[PDB]
């Protein structure tokens, strides 16, 4: 079962994957934490390297897990207090955060395989995985779970294709149906993060009374909270929170157990998401397969 | 019709047009990758281009071109 | 006796050419016939380019190309340089024109999207051709295309312009008769224009018997246009001519143009696996500019923004109103202010700074050239290097050593 998608990553590099031509923006270690997440929103990306002056190098990463963290962390009433968040620095910030753990930066050469991409995710369990060339000592693109799920169906061949994919998603025991970190629609979005906090979970199913999906909370979605500069106020709802795209999107993306492994890999390319929830005829939920869980299907299988 | 002509020397050299077209500036379409940019024309790329200063941290970046690839490097820096 | 380069016996002469005169060379044993272009060590040593030469030599020796005429080898020697190429009869392209007259569309055609793929074959190669003449254009004995001097030619770098003006008045792109900065890519697509339009009317469209009034008429966009021809081959030749270099039609402009598109073979621009194409050059790979269009889903991390959006002014580089040598001045005491050390090139208003790193022992360079936007004000550019483990970064030390600099010279 591994005899081709296996292979097909270690014979391939990182470079292929970096688009022809790509935007990054870094923030220096010295700049307020304020600015840093604003300007994350202004530029599109949700990840940036963070550069140190003094060391001359890169220490980091930032994301929105990061303004995830300090808003759960530092918070007192959403019409009490703007106080911490502002006069707080990235370096600082980085300083009660490394409190309790010690994680340095992780990368990888632009020139290794594929399958140390994948490795790499998958073992430190991380979506940002910056490529930098180890000569120049450039950062150039930062890989992606959606990055190289595209690249993977798009590019391999049909030829080794018959056997294993077609096996239908209930049988295989592909992603985690044991415990469902979900929030309801009434839920505050500060207890939301909280759940983000306390789970490692990109995102956060939204259910009703019945426990059917009517949303979907993910990690980057709170990063809109900033783009609306409506972070000060976060005793509203999930719903609340999402009614700003409530005109834009479709629905929820998701899949039944029953289906075929291919059928759900191809929707969730196209999609361009990074999860599907499993469900039934309610519609009330099943489990949860993430981009991270095909990534894990594929490494060893 | 012969033959060869002239070239003109007076200094400092006019600002080429090229310069003056920003990829950053531009508007990519809606549906692509945000962190996404069209191929960059080779005349502008090693080029450093500086955001105006309304912040204490001042913006700055240039797009730097690999061996096939193109990449434009932003950084927050404070001043 | 007689002259002889390796198993080629010279011969009847071919023309004069840029540097050295061609003349026909065949083979001892079989007999073959190419062309050699002779340039004699004493005529060029006159002149002084030592790497003009050097690279012009490196470009054409990689090129494989139908309509270009390829070059085979390089025999040297202390007395004069020799490049034999592919020697193709029926003369060049104005010997055509003039002796068949004014050749029609279903010809011209034909004839020009040859030409334009061997110089998209250039600048894709990262090479222009400046002088681009149907009197520079052979044909084979099957009446293809052939371009044919490189004399002229330059080689594009990365984040470089180019100065120089030369050549002929009436193929010369409205620029580079004014004696402008330019990439290289527009001055080929004007200069081929001209061709396009002398491959129809066989009268040049800029044309008069003294200068500058004829670059007086290549500055002014308006040029006769007959009755020939259909209005497409007139919206292309107007796009292709149009005064403003940025408002001027690229090689890829050319490609989607409709005139150009008609009985175009596959093989010339190296190109249901039509849409499974789009795929592997669509978004994934590059952005599309804005296509009063179909709503198409945008990108989840795209949308939150934009669904709350419907500012972001970034600018060019450092710029003052100052004088031009009062401003350098005021700026190298900064230069020199800090540890960095300035060595100008030949340009007062040319300076090339380099610094090393204050944390490691490696060192990065710029280049800080001074142009003049208008009659009121000046402008400094900012420009990296090149040069050929760490645990410092080469973009981000450009940046820093920048915004140094930069600190001082605004506060
Ligand atoms: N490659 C990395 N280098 C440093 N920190 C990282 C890296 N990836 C993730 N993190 C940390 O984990 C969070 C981001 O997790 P995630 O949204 O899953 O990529 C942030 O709080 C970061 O500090
Ligand atoms: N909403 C969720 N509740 C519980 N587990 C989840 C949830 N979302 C993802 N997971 C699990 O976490 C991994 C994916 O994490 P991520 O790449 O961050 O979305 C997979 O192993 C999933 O089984
Ligand atoms: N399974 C899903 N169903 C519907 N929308 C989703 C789904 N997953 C992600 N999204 C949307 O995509 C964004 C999150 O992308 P990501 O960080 O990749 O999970 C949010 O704006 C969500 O609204």
């Amino acid at each position: 079962n591994n005899s081709v998608y296996t292979s097909f990553m270690k014979s391939h590099r990182c470079y292929d994957l970096i688009p022809t031509s790509s935007k990054l923006v870094v923030f220096d270690t010295s700049l307020q934490v304020k600015k840093a997440f604003f300007a994350l929103v202004t530029n599109g990306v949700r990840a940036a390297p963070l550069w140190d002056s003094k060391k001359q190098s890169f220490v980091g990463m930032l994301t929105i897990t990061d303004f995830i963290n300090i808003l759960h962390r530092y918070y007192k009433s959403a019409l009490v207090q703007i106080y911490e968040l502002e006069e707080h620095k990235i370096e600082t910030w980085r300083e009660v955060y490394l409190q309790d753990s010690f994680k340095p930066l992780v990368c990888i050469s632009p020139n290794a395989s594929l399958f140390d991409a994948v490795s790499s995710l998958i073992r430190n369990k991380i979506h940002r995985l910056p490529v930098i060339d180890p000569e120049s000592g450039n950062t150039l693109y930062i890989l992606t779970h959606k990055r190289i799920l595209k690249f993977l169906k798009l590019f391999i061949t049909e030829f080794p294709k018959p056997e294993f994919m077609s096996k239908s998603l209930e049988e295989l025991q592909i992603g985690t149906y044991a415990n469902i970190a979900m929030v309801r629609t009434t839920t505050p979005v500060y207890v939301a993060l909280g759940i983000f906090v306390q789970h490692r979970v990109s995102a956060l199913p939204v259910v009703d009374e019945k426990g059917r999906v009517v949303d979907i909370y993910s990690k980057f979605d709170v990063i809109n909270l900033a783009a609306e500069k409506t972070y000060n106020n976060l005793d509203v709802s999930v719903t609340k929170a999402l009614q700003h795209r409530s005109h834009y999107f479709e629905g929820v993306l998701k899949c039944y157990l029953h289906e075929t492994l291919e059928t759900i890999i191809n929707r969730l390319v196209e999609a361009e998401v990074h999860r599907l929830v499993v469900v039934d005829e309610n519609d009330v939920v099943k489990g949860i397969v993430s981009l991270s869980d095909i990534l894990q299907a594929l490494v060893l299988t | 019709y012969a033959f060869r002509s002239e070239e003109r020397f007076k200094s400092p050299p006019i600002l080429p047009p090229h310069l003056l077209q920003v990829i950053l500036n531009k508007d990519t379409n809606i549906s692509c990758d945000p962190a996404l940019l069209p191929e960059p024309n080779h005349v502008m790329l090693n080029h450093l281009y500086a955001l105006s200063i309304k912040d204490s941290v001042m913006v700055l970046s240039a797009t730097h071109r690999y061996k096939k690839k193109y990449v434009t490097t932003l950084l927050y820096k404070p001043i | 006796g007689s002259v002889k380069i390796g198993h080629y016996i010279l011969g009847d002469t071919l023309g004069v050419g840029t540097f050295g005169k061609v003349k026909v060379g065949k083979h001892e044993l079989t007999g073959h016939k190419v062309a050699v272009k002779i340039l004699n060590r004493q005529k060029i040593r006159s002149l002084d380019v030592v790497g003009k030469i050097r690279r012009e030599i490196q470009n054409l020796k990689l090129f494989r190309h139908p309509h270009i005429i390829k070059l085979y080898q390089v025999i040297s020697t202390p007395s004069d340089i020799f490049m034999v190429m592919e020697y193709v009869s029926g003369g060049e392209l104005f010997d055509y024109i003039c002796k068949n007259g004014r050749l029609d569309e279903k010809e011209s055609r034909r004839l020009f999207q040859q030409i334009l793929s061997g110089v998209d074959y250039c600048h894709r190669h990262m090479v222009v051709h400046r002088d681009l003449k149907p009197e520079n254009v052979l044909l084979d004995a099957h009446m293809n295309a052939k371009i044919a001097d490189f004399g002229l030619s330059n080689m594009m770098s990365d984040g470089e312009f180019l100065r120089t003006s030369c050549g002929s008045p009436n193929y010369a792109a409205p620029e580079v008769i004014s004696g402008r900065l330019y990439a290289g890519p527009e001055v080929d697509i004007w200069s081929s224009g001209v061709i396009l339009y002398a491959l129809l009317c066989g009268t040049l469209p800029f044309d008069d018997d003294h200068v500058p009034t004829l670059f007086k008429k290549i500055c002014d966009g308006i040029f006769y246009t007959p009755q020939y021809l259909n209005p497409s081959v007139i919206s292309l030749l107007k796009h292709m001519l149009q005064v403003d270099p940025m408002k001027r039609a690229s090689i890829k402009d050319i490609r989607e143009h409709e005139w150009f598109k008609q009985d175009l073979p596959k093989y010339l621009f190296p190109e249901i696996d039509n849409r499974r194409i789009m795929n592997e050059a669509k978004d994934f790979y590059l952005a599309t500019s804005p296509p009063d269009h179909h709503l198409t889903r945008p990108h989840p991390e795209r949308v939150p923004f934009l669904v709350a959006e419907t500012r972001k002014a970034k600018w060019h580089l450092g710029i003052r109103s100052q004088s031009r040598p009062n401003d350098i001045m005021a700026e190298v005491c900064r230069a020199i202010k800090q540890l960095d050390y300035e060595w100008k090139v030949v340009n007062p208003y040319y300076l090339r700074v380099r610094r090393k790193n204050p944390v490691t022992s490696t060192y990065s360079k710029m280049s800080l050239q001074l142009y003049q936007v208008d009659s009121r004000t000046y402008l400094l550019d900012f420009r990296s290097i090149d040069d050929g483990p760490r645990p410092g970064s080469h973009t981000i030390e450009f940046f820093e050593m920048c915004a140094n600099l930069i600190k001082i010279l605004a506060q």
